[PDB]
């Protein structure tokens, strides 16, 4: 059977295509939701009918260390004035061996927010720019 | 100095600071230069979590080095430093300091130039009626910038 | 008596039938509520009448380590467009002997949300995908 | 004065009568509120009148270890469709030996919610089902 | 004078008159506020005029260990249906010597809430009934 | 530069004029904002105009140990019925030498709230009455 | 690549031009959001179209030790009655070598709030005035 | 102070506090003049680290003193001091104090004036049946204002 | 008591509790009068946080005195005290107590009255097959009011 | 018991539990009858903060008393006990227990009747290649109800 | 087992791990059969808080053994084991292991089977130029499931 | 080497770092090959906790390895390394490193290749006037990647 240990929260691979955003360093909130609609059957006490309605994908917060290649993402965001591009990106989780556990792919990408570094004379850390991203669908 | 295998033995301290130090200065213990470190867990695209990238920090300071003036003689210059300084008056409280190290023969070789001094404490030893050794007026001089050289 | 058979909160068995979702790893929020209606009698100070009105079953969050069999869940969730299926679930608590202390079976389930793994280069843990579950009633 | 007999918060006795709910293990929130209507007398400043209006009793959350006798609770809760009995309850506080400090009693009860156990493969504890109970007034 | 007589917050004396509520053990929230009304002078940027309007006194939460004399406060609260009584109340702060620092008094009182003891088999504490009390004004 | 003389947050001086309130012990929240108004140019994406309109000062919470001279404050607050007085207050921050770093002043004060001491039999602290202060501008 | 040179959050340089504001000590919140309008295509279920709309820049909170040069900031803020000059600020992130990583700049600025020092006789720290800056486009 | 190597010997304590002292007494424990710490990592415009600036602090009080009177004789002044504080009566509780340090020959050379004494703790030694030591009625004295001189 | 230097000796304990004591009593330690302090960092118009005045407290209690009966003989008195407390019955649990300190000659001189005592620990020594010392049935006694005198 | 001042000796442990005993048992080093306390800061009327009122709690169990069966011989009885609790089977793991204490002459006098034994821990000694002492198969036994007598 | 109580003298270890053995292996540290408890506080209708129930939990495992291979000779299997786990390859790094305890005469009597070994640590001894006691290449081995037998 | 029972005995270190850290140098230590351990509490049909699954981690690195260049001679190359890192200049501070181990005869047998060296600390021994040994200029070296071999 072997020991197919599952995706550790450490090994991964994050990337964006198209505009030279490169490879990122952290991900959060990758999620798909459906909006159930609840109708209470009048003549029957005991439950409330659950009926599915549409599917929606929530936004993702990708973070990376601040590197001189941050001029690209700022340029990409400001490109919305003269025409934007939706490149297709990926999110993958791996094990220590570098094999593949589950590879998801964002069908289309739209920037939403870019929380820049939090400069601080005291705190001993490393600047972590936060680039949000708007989901559009899962690839297959 | 004398040999390619030298050792500045423990017996060679002295302090030249604008507060009038006296014959006994004896023990002198803590003195270092700390920089500290951080962690970047940068990962490329091969999938490895990557080596823990480490980057520079500021020159961590406040390394008070305790000067044990063996003997609370009538010379109250140490408490005076604390006193005027406690009531403010930094015009006469910064008092950049210096620690001198010498060879077997009393010649300076390495000097730990300091930048600012505080004298932020002064503890006296236990006063047991029946002991043998002396009284220690320990000091806890503090810095602003780290030592030099 | 036999020194009783006390309940416990470690040994369990969490499963979903139907699509090959398999056995999960952690439950939460299994709860039933009613919606009381408070009518306050005008001429009798001292209390507000409490009258029962319907019952309502709350959602359930199930978590498990991110295993390569997570493709089944995304297939199930994204099957709303072409027609969904409600299998029958189960939530059972056990003692270490492997015997049964209380067995609850969800009458009809329905996906609501799927919070995927939270990849993080610095946090030593294991990815725990979360599959929220809608409800229709207990079984007997 | 027998060095008094000061109340404590460990020794107690919690029970519900009627349906075989048995004796519970933890209480919370036992409270009575009296709504006050504030009228600002426009003539004079410096204070606003306070007048009493009605007396409302808040809910109580009773918890106990999950035991095979939890099937009785689900039968009681899911009996709304056929009729609910309101048996009298009892909340009491005792000292070390087991004498009485102050015995309260709920004249009429009603289930409001039942938060089941929070199963978790790692957290070492004991499953604690929570039965929220409505209220109608104290007994004397 | 004489090395001053500095106020403290551990010695006190709390009591309610009239109904045999006795002496309490803890107080909180004793406060007076004035609802200012802000008017924006249109032609003059630089501030907003502040004008006083009325005075309002907030409620007080008094706590004591649960003692068999808690039957009185429950009786007093449930006396609204047949007429209530508002006796004067006293809140005083003391030094260790027992000499007066600043003695406040409540002109007229009224129950608002009575958060009873939080019974718990595990927590090692002492039951602390809470008697919220309304307010009318400070005495002089 | 004489090794400069940077400000700190221990040495200070807090006082109110007029009624014998005396010298206080701790300030908080001294602040001045500007009410900006955002208007979005229709034909020019990429930014939102930041037009500056007015300026609003915020309240100040001054705290001091409870001393027998607290009768003056209650007299001042409860004087709004028969006519209030707005003295001029000062807030100054000093270095250890007792020199001046930045001396602010309050053009016209007005009480807002007075949170009295939080009496407690267990906690080992000292009563700290809080006197909120309304504002009219900075003196120059 | 000479072992790279990744950015950090200790070395920086914060400055405001124009009035003698000088150089500040700590930034926060530098961000560029993009408002997205979600339209749910009724024909097909599976996502919600994401369409970009405008770009808005959030506020920036700048802090520095309280120094006698704080009179300039209050003069600048209280100049809105006579007109505000809007200089061009600068936010930069550096490495220990003093070289550049990514230098940003603020096209136009506007004071929004100035939270003064929080004086406290107990807490030992440096008084840190906070200046809040309204924003415009990014310079290039 | 006989010669420039005085090393004021530690076996010479005494103190006259306002309440009656004791014939036998020893082990006057730690008595210091401590100061706090202020940190303000300042930033210039070279992008430099910025030496961590250090500032002034309040003279922090509550210097605990562990006076050790040999044994609990019929004298009960120490337990009358604490029993007096536990009820109040600051007219007889808040009392000045003065630790005296004596020269190599029994003459006073330096005095530590204490602004306000309290006697906030009296602790007795173990009562082992078979030991050879003596009872110790150790006291703890705190201050309102730090010591002087 | 005899000389003006009473080295009041460690070897003189005994106590009378209403619950029958023991002929043999191995241990007695950890008895004190404890009161804590406030820290008001008051301010004047000169701005100096010059002093931190301190104010009086409750008589902090629960001073676990730790009685060590030299051995757990057939006398099960101590374990009856705790086993009585565990089920309640304050008529027999809340026992007054009094530790006696005896003079150099075996006479009482000072008595620590214990206002209200009630045992909460009857821990026992370890059993080693090859050791030499004895079984110690250590008792921890809790108070309600601090000791008097 | 023969003399008028017996105090027991460390050399008299033995215990009968329903699982088989062993020849030599070096140690058993924890035996507690702990019960905790409270704090009520009750106020009367005249103003004092009042005595620190204290009340009665559960006889908190969990007093696992570590046992040391000197020598992991071929008798695997202890590791069979734990291997049951690991897999459940509480019908045979929840064992009643006892501890026997004997006099200067080997005869039981006091017995520490336990109420629920568990054997929740088995730890072996270090396998040093050159030491001299034996191998200790230390067992930790947990309770449900505290000891009796 | 030759006598009634000959136990097991600690000089008889040897490992059986799949990777190549070692001549010396001159230490073997703590091994455990760890399993802690739970806590319920159930009270009966009578009113007592009742004996605190203690139920069970999983065998925590994660047992770490500091196998000390005295002397870092050219045998690099230990540092090949960890360097293998650094990059992955569970096919060769997840090797079950066995610790053998041998009788007074060198024959095996008891074996501690390990269900999964990891080798998550190798630490070298200090290198003091002028000291003795050789170099220790201490290894820490982690488990997935606890030991057996 | 020479025997099948060898030990890489003490008194045989050295280095090859590009900073001229040569001649007198003793007591390097605390070398490590860190790897921590994950935790999963896996579940199955049976309902048993499924033991304790463990999975791999980053190579922790950050191994501060302490070097003690006994005696600060006129050579100040160590303090030039740290003073270089304080201001930056990674072209000269981020130095590669190597620790050499020699066998019973002075020949290298194993090398602990160090990927990145930093020298984030430098301390000095106590300057006591009247002691015997020598000043120790202990250096702490940090890494980016773990040691190799």
């Amino acid at each position: 059977m072997t020991r197919k240990d599952p995706g550790s929260s450490i090994w991964f691979s994050l990337a964006i295509d198209g505009e030279s955003l490169g490879y990122f360093n952290g991900c959060e909130g990758l999620s798909t939701q459906v909006e159930v609609e609840q109708r209470q059957e009048g003549g029957n006490n005991g439950f409330v009918w659950q009926l599915p309605t549409r599917v929606t994908y929530s936004n993702i917060r990708l973070t990376r260390p601040l590197t001189p290649d941050t001029a690209k993402v700022a340029k990409w965001i400001s490109s919305v004035q003269t025409g934007i591009q939706r490149p297709t990106a990926q999110i993958s989780a791996l094990r220590a061996d570098g094999s593949l556990v589950a590879r998801w792919g964002l069908i289309d990408v739209l920037p939403v927010s870019w929380q820049g570094p939090s400069l601080d004379p005291g705190s001993a850390s490393v600047a972590n720019e936060v680039l949000e991203i708007a989901h559009h669908g899962f690839t297959d | 100095m004398s040999l390619p295998k030298p050792e500045d033995v423990l017996v060679a301290p002295n302090f030249g600071i604008q507060i009038d130090g006296v014959m006994v200065e004896y023990l002198n213990s803590v003195s270092n230069l700390q920089i500290e470190q951080d962690v970047i867990r940068y990962q490329q695209n091969q999938g490895t979590t990557g080596r823990n990238n480490v980057t520079l920090m500021p020159g961590v300071a406040k390394d008070g080095s305790v000067q044990v003036e063996r003997g609370m003689s009538q010379s109250s210059v140490f408490t005076q430093w604390i006193n005027d300084s406690m009531a403010g008056r930094m015009a006469t409280a910064r008092k950049n300091a210096t620690i001198i190290v010498m060879d077997y023969e009393d010649n300076p070789v390495k000097r730990w130039n300091l930048r600012n001094a505080w004298c932020s404490k002064v503890v006296a030893g236990t006063l047991k009626a029946g002991d043998t050794n002396a009284l220690t007026e320990t000091i806890t001089i503090v810095f602003e910038e780290l030592v030099v050289e």
